[PDB]
């Protein structure tokens, strides 16, 4: 997904648990 | 029929706000008035040094101040980003949505839950170890002198509203679930969340604040100004983006900041 691809980090800390 | 459902969503978030921001504004008041039962101030340049190891190499001292600023910033995305993932509905948003969100809001909240640790006559800093006046803030050469005065002139506005920590749970839920940022792929139930969270502040403002009659469209008011206030932000780190060479960039802001506006 285009936001996805271009937010590495944000997304590791909001897949975190 | 909802009254009952909007106070136990007020309360669930107010836990959760708990548990994500070790340093609440309760807590920051009373270290502000002077009411604990030991911060170092920091005023001018001997008392910075001082000051240090309560509170990057050799370079001078506004980028360093800035360099802190932004380690802060980064620790502060992550304890939001914590609190949004306990907001009810929020992470069975589609994941590009749940970062668009962010990317948006995390600024709005900064300096929302900044106003939190400043009077008008200076700011807390690491966990309120430390407290660094105002007027040596803005005695840095320029562009860093102007980089704290918008948020302190926000900040004296917002605090005579005297929010508490309950309040600011709601409302900082409101500003994260908003429906008009940039490249949201499915708007509706962004907005059918930010619609019970608009209801739960409201009850919420007239039951904690019942004698503050139009609070809530008070608090309406800051979101927009809060947009401003990041718009403002933004605008300044272009100016230093150009004339200053010896900015290195923290990779989590690196990804906010891109394409940020």
């Amino acid at each position: 997904n285009s936001v996805x691809v271009r937010h590495x980090l944000l997304t590791a800390i909001l897949x975190g648990v | 029929p909802e009254s009952a459902d909007l106070r136990a969503l007020a309360k669930h978030l107010y836990d959760s706000y708990i548990k994500s921001f070790p340093l609440t504004k309760a807590k920051a008041r009373a270290i502000l008035t002077g009411k604990t039962t030991s911060p170092f101030v920091i005023y001018d340049m001997n008392s910075l040094m001082m000051g240090e190891d309560k509170i990057e190499q050799s370079k001078e001292v506004a980028i360093r101040i800035f360099q802190g600023c932004q380690f802060r910033s980064v620790e502060a995305v992550q304890e939001i980003t914590e609190y949004a993932k306990s907001i009810p509905g929020f992470v069975n948003l589609d994941l590009n949505d749940q970062v668009t969100l962010l990317k948006y809001g995390v600024h709005e909240i900064i300096y929302t839950m900044l106003a939190s640790l400043m009077n008008k006559d200076g700011v807390l800093i690491s966990e309120g170890q430390g407290f660094m006046t105002r007027e040596f803030l803005k005695s840095l050469r320029k562009p860093f002198g102007d980089f704290m005065e918008p948020k302190f002139e926000f900040a004296v506005k917002f605090n005579a509203l005297e929010l508490d920590d309950s309040d600011l749970a709601i409302f900082i839920a409101v500003i994260i679930l908003s429906g008009d940022r940039p490249g949201l792929l499915n708007v509706k139930p962004i907005e059918d969340i930010q619609d019970n969270l608009l209801q739960a502040l409201e009850l919420q403002l007239k039951l904690n604040h019942p004698e503050s009659s139009q609070l809530f469209a008070k608090l309406l008011q800051k979101m927009t100004d809060l947009r401003q206030i990041v718009t403002e932000h933004v605008q300044l780190l272009q100016v230093i983006k150009k004339t200053e060479t010896d900015m290195s960039l923290h990779p989590l802001l690196q990804e906010i900041y891109k394409d940020l506006y």
